[PDB]
């Protein structure tokens, strides 16, 4: 029944809805009815909210803080909104997404975060909105993301990425994705792209967008070359000698890949009785090779106690024992190719 | 006709939640045996579990993907029915939860990771398990295990089960999948779709040095830049060696053309320039020698005397060749003296003179010697 | 003479290359430098180097609009002698250096909207000051090189759609009657100063000051009386006037409050040539101006032989054997000149 | 008719470069003199120069902004002229350039500031100058010199600082002010302040009060008490606090009426003062702190009841504070042994039993509280 001066709320049932659009407002309105659903706070110019703003709205089901000045948010403010189904902080100044900040929004199926600053994504922050359906992080300075809980979003249909700078992304993604009908990866930071069927049903119900990204046009992007997928104005970045050219302007025999060469390894090493012995095994290819050590008979650990492993492709087995002799070969692992040398200690 | 008669059976496997587990079930006979599946005595319907039809049609694969606990725990049976005979089988499933794994269950250290290769080449897909006891590698590619029994294409390699398929072809092209399987349980590996390319035709050229390291000769505490130049298809990693030690890194190495700044040279000595591709390693080696200043010569000594002339001769005092001497006297020195000795003249008669002698080579002038009276 | 991808068009009397939505990663490395107009907007360019606009002399016009351009190599805009209208919007630069804009004289539009702009280096602008419009919408400034906008005679249109600008200096906007259009929208300031160009906005000149923490005192009193179109205006300060418009309240309830010297030194007794603090503060709305004065006059500010203004301390350094006197302190106010007196020894 | 008399010649000032300089020149007759400004003979006719007419009319005031050089380096001329007649006189004007400032030109020490006075009120623009010699300060009120002659009444030049002392302020007296020094070495003018005059606020000025004063309070050592001090009144006065002789709240941060002290750890009882002050003076009060102490030796036990083998003792708290309860200590006469002690007495009064006959005792009482044990009192002989 209360609603804010300079705030036109309307009672319609059985949901009580404030409006509060364009009101040249520097703060939340201190007295807003709890029992509100609806809450457009749009096009205002808050700066930061309080746990007293939006402490007891159970019944809210859609909050609008588009297009404010918003730079901070206190942790647990955004809690009690157990019936929050949509979420809009577009067009604002946040920096970071911390756990704190969206704890308790399980019924939440809209999230958007576009045109933003973010910088950082606190790991599990996402683990209460699993059950999302729209997640905009488009326009932002972010380079990676919680891949974890995405995975965790079966619901997920459509999520935004159009400019960012994100680094690489994982491959074990959208795998119980099913319900993915949209995903754009425009202007950012790519140098490759995982294989999945999704992908496939985007021929000529998908649609996907990878246009603006240093694409490195190797044998691991013939799957997509091979699609036959309308020209976006995709432009490969590496090997030099494809550097400019449309992705689709270039025939599926120039894209490359090149098999391992171990460049060099340890002739010879005499660190029995115990003393610490580094190993050394180095390859080089494109693209670059994984570097995996067998035993006598078999292969040991990794980031693990008793074994060092993967990248400077050196074996340290810190304090070694009295008996490690044996035979021990270093191998490369690549789409195209299975480089191998040996090496013997005592 | 004949009723069908089940050639291999399904057997009780023990997968994992959140996992993938496949059973295969064929048979023969007249008319080809339509088999379908069932679990307590109802056709499989929820979208999680799907039938894959073999090529021969003789038989079909039942892939379950997620397994869920105690979702899927259940007994499940294959029934192959023709139209002159009908026979079953029944099999158990265990589906253990993530922490329920126990002690010694088998655990993928390397999974089939993505691999490309052209028409009519040696494709590796590779795999590694570990447990208690020590599981035993299947492949499914397509949903589809691998026929991989005897030697007839594709084979399994003796122990590191990887999938050696020589002779690659168009229908080579799907989802690979690798399969560890003991005592204990199953558990299946991340997919790995595998690609079949044209043939590229490329010129395969072993490493070849298009420039040499030219020899050099600097002086001590001297920086100089040497180069090497090596060609070929494909281009060779060039690197530079003292022998033993190494200066580059490895982990930025330049291809076919590498230069080596060195500074401050103090002892002579010999850089080797190495260039090396995936069709050998070749060798070079770049004189780096250290010329130094003269030694100061052997003592002048008076062989002949006269009035007005006075002759000297001296030893080199250097190892390495001089090319002239300088001739100091006075009661004024004597330049362009190609030999070990010369005879002093224009002297006064009566006369004592003093006499020194200064070594001088491409580098420049050395000390004088020790003097000699007369 | 045009690169790939590109169409580059020519037309009497100037050379244009059209590179708009292509999908490029960095500048095209053989572009015409005798090129007149270059359009790089709606790219995918990360930075620009020298190489790239070395040349270019008879350019006029340069757009790189909606790019994903986070630095500029020092000295790459050099030789734009000729360059009249700069297009950087919609773009993540973080800084600007002395050396980014350096030599642009004839340069008449500079366009920065739509960045990340934190901190403007001064002298920044020492070479433009020929422009005529400069928009700095959508950033992150809260100070920019007022000194170097003065000197912008030519100047009529000035954006600040969007920033965090705590406050501007009152000397602006003197010389500059070429003002045609200011907007100071969503910002963070407290107060504005009074302006003949301000007058001129009754019902020529269009300001917009909307979303600010206005501190509604009677230091805004001349804005209020000026009878403008609501443009939902909010005060933030005093309390009592919080919340409601700007536009909403009388003429009568914009007031200020004379000062008060809360604290002061009693006596002091410093020998030995020990130095001197003298303590003195004093509150109101708004915040006081301290002085210092000696017997007949005052004293120099932030400089040898004496310590002044904020922290109302007079601190003489190491003292002299004879400074004993009257000296007393004031404090500056719209309203009111309360002032104390204290006494050395 | 009469010919044309100056009543006021420009005089030859030296401005700096980038500041402002203003031309006086107004003169009486019949019909009243229109005043012409001439430069070489021309009248003026560069936007950056501007005549504003005087209120009389019979005067103008050549206003040049800003000054360049040597653009504006020349001699000017003031041409008064009417009917009956015409006269002239010329004037020259030095404009030196930043890097010709002599040491000891006019420098503002303290330019005026934007003032805001309501109406019949007195408005004071303050100004300040140094230099070798000593300038004079003049004002420009709307691009005009102010008429400070003499003692009038409104507008007054304060000397003992040349403020300007507006007393009675009214709607005429809104404009721009302008400061100005001048000495022999040249001019030098002031940033620009606007003056506005607003209708009278009716309000009631009533000095500070303490509408809830210090209530005194009594802690437990090492402990926290929150204290509380509102003062109201119009204007609302500034509460801080004081221990006497230092203050505990910062400069900075001054609550408005309401000043809540937060103490904590409190090791010594001592006053503490609450201190309210507004513009119509200064109001104090003070709160009480006591510390509660162990407590003092109760009054001397006396021999209420006697017999054989017991004896009954009364005596006084002697303590301001509750006792929770007594403890009683007993010995023989002449027992050189430490103290027998009989705890958990609730009341006033214990019967000590269990004696022996023929036998002298001692007794002594002492208080316990919530605090602790205090010292024992003097003992009573039997
Ligand atoms: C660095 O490069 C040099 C080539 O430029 C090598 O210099 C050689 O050193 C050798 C001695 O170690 C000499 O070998 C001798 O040669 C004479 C005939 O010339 C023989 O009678 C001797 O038996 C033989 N002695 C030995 C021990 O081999 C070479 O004369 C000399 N060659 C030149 C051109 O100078 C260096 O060997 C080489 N150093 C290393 C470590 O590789
Ligand atoms: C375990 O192996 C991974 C590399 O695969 C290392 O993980 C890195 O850890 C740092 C944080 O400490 C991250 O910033 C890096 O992004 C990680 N690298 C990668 C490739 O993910 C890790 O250092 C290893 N841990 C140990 C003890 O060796
Ligand atoms: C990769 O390379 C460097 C050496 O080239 C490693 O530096 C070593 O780090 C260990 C501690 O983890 C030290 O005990 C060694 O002394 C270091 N070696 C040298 C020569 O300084 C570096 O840690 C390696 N990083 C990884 C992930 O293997
Ligand atoms: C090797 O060659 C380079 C040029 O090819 C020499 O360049 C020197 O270093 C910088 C270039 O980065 C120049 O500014 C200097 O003027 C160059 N110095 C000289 C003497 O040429 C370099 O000298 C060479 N390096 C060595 C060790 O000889
Ligand atoms: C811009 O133009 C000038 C000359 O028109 C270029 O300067 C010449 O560069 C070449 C080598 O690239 C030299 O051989 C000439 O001696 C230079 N001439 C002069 C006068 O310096 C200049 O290189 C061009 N700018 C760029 C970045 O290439
Ligand atoms: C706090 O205030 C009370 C009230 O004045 C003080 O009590 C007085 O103390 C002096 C001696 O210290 C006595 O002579 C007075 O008779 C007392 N007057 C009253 C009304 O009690 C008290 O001493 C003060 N305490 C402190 C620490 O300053
Ligand atoms: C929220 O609801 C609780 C009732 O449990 C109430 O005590 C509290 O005061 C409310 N807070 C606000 C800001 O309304
Ligand atoms: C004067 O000095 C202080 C530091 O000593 C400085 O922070 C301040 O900005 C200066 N203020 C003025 C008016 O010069
Ligand atoms: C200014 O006030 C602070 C009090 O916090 C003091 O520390 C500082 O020394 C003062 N500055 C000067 C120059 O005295
Ligand atoms: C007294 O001050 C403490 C400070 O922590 C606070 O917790 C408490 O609520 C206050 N009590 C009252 C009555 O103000």
């Amino acid at each position: 029944q209360i609603c804010p001066k300079r705030c036109v709320c309307q009672i319609l049932s059985p949901n009580l809805a404030t409006l509060c659009a364009k009101k040249g407002l520097l703060f939340v309105p201190p007295n807003i009815d709890r029992r509100t659903v609806e809450l457009r706070l749009a096009d205002n110019f808050v700066t930061n909210i309080k746990r007293k703003d939006f402490a007891n709205m159970t019944s809210l089901v859609d909050l609008t803080l588009s297009r404010n000045t918003i730079s901070f948010i206190t942790p647990h403010a955004f809690a009690d909104l157990r019936n929050l189904r949509a979420l809009h902080l577009n067009s604002n100044r946040l920096t970071k997404i911390t756990n704190d900040m969206f704890s308790g929004l399980s019924n939440l199926h809209h999230l958007i975060l576009n045109n933003n600053q973010l910088t950082l994504i606190s790991s599990t922050a996402f683990d209460d909105v699993f059950a999302l359906e729209e997640l905009d992080l488009s326009y932002n300075n972010l380079e990676t993301i919680p891949w974890d809980a995405v995975e965790k979003m079966v619901s997920l249909h459509t999520l935004s990425l159009d400019h960012n700078m994100i680094d690489n992304i994982p491959k074990g993604t959208f795998s119980h994705l099913h319900k993915m009908t949209r995903l754009d990866v425009t202007s950012n930071k790519l140098q490759k792209l995982p294989p999945d069927p999704l992908f496939q049903r985007a021929q000529v119900t998908f649609a996907l967008s990878f246009g603006g990204n240093p694409l490195h046009c190797n044998c691991e992007l013939l799957w997509l070359r091979r699609l036959s997928r309308e020209d976006d104005l995709e432009t490969c970045a590496s090997p030099p000698l494809l550097t400019g050219r449309y992705f689709w302007s270039i025939p599926e025999e120039e894209f490359l890949c090149e098999p391992p060469l171990i460049t060099r390894h340890t002739h010879e090493m005499r660190v029995l009785e115990g003393q610490r012995a580094t190993l050394r095994c180095k390859a080089r290819g494109d693209p670059e090779p994984a570097i995996h050590w067998i035993s006598p008979e078999g292969k040991l650990i990794s980031n693990a106690t008793r074994s060092l492993v993967y990248d400077n492709g050196t074996l340290d087995i810190l304090i070694t024992t009295v008996k490690d002799t044996g035979a021990f070969t270093c191998i490369a692992s690549n789409p195209a190719g299975e480089a191998t040398q040996i090496v013997d200690l005592h | 006709e004949t009723p069908p008669r089940f050639t291999r059976t399904p057997v009780d496997q023990t997968g994992v939640s959140g996992g993938v587990a496949s059973f295969i079930c064929q048979a023969t006979g007249d008319p080809r045996p339509k088999i379908v599946w069932n679990k307590k005595g109802k056709k499989v319907s929820n979208q999680r579990f799907e039938v894959i039809e073999f090529d021969d049609g003789s038989g079909s694969v039942l892939r379950i993907q997620p397994l869920r606990t105690p979702r899927d725990e259940a007994i499940y049976e294959c029934v192959a029915s023709n139209n002159v005979g009908e026979i079953s089988v029944s099999t158990r499933l265990t589906v253990l939860r993530e922490d329920q794994i126990p002690r010694g269950f088998p655990t993928i250290d390397m999974g089939p990771q993505l691999k490309v290769v052209e028409r009519t080449r040696t494709a590796t897909m590779l795999c590694a398990a570990s447990g208690n006891p020590d599981p035993e590698i299947t492949w499914f590619k397509d949903f589809l295990p691998v026929d991989t029994s005897n030697n007839n294409r594709i084979k399994q390699l003796r122990s590191r089960g990887a999938l050696q398929i020589e002779q690659s072809e168009e229908s080579d092209q799907g989802k690979y999948e690798c399969v560890a399987t003991n005592s204990a349980g199953t558990r299946y590996s991340a997919p790995a779709n595998l690609y079949v390319r044209e043939l590229r035709e490329v010129r395969r050229v072993p490493p070849r040095f298009s420039i040499p390291p030219t020899n050099h000769e600097i002086m001590p505490g001297g920086s100089v830049n040497i180069t090497c130049v090596a060609v070929g298809s494909p281009m060779p990693y060039v690197k530079w060696m003292l022998g033993a030690e190494d200066l580059t890194p490895e982990d930025d190495m330049p291809i076919g053309r590498n230069v080596l700044e060195l500074n401050d040279v103090r002892q002579s000595a010999n850089y080797t320039c190495v260039a090396m591709s995936t069709l050998g390693v070749i060798e070079a080696i770049a004189q780096i020698t250290v010329k130094a200043l003269p030694k100061p010569p052997g003592t002048p000594v008076v062989t002949e005397s006269t009035a007005t002339s006075i002759t000297l001769t001296w030893d080199s005092g250097n190892p390495e060749p001089v090319s002239y001497y300088i001739i100091q006297h006075k009661p004024k020195e004597i330049d362009g003296i190609a030999t070990t000795r010369y005879s002093v003249a224009g002297l006064s008669p009566y006369s004592d003179y003093e006499f020194r002698v200064v070594a001088v080579n491409n580098i420049g002038r050395g000390p004088a010697s020790e003097p000699v009276l007369t």
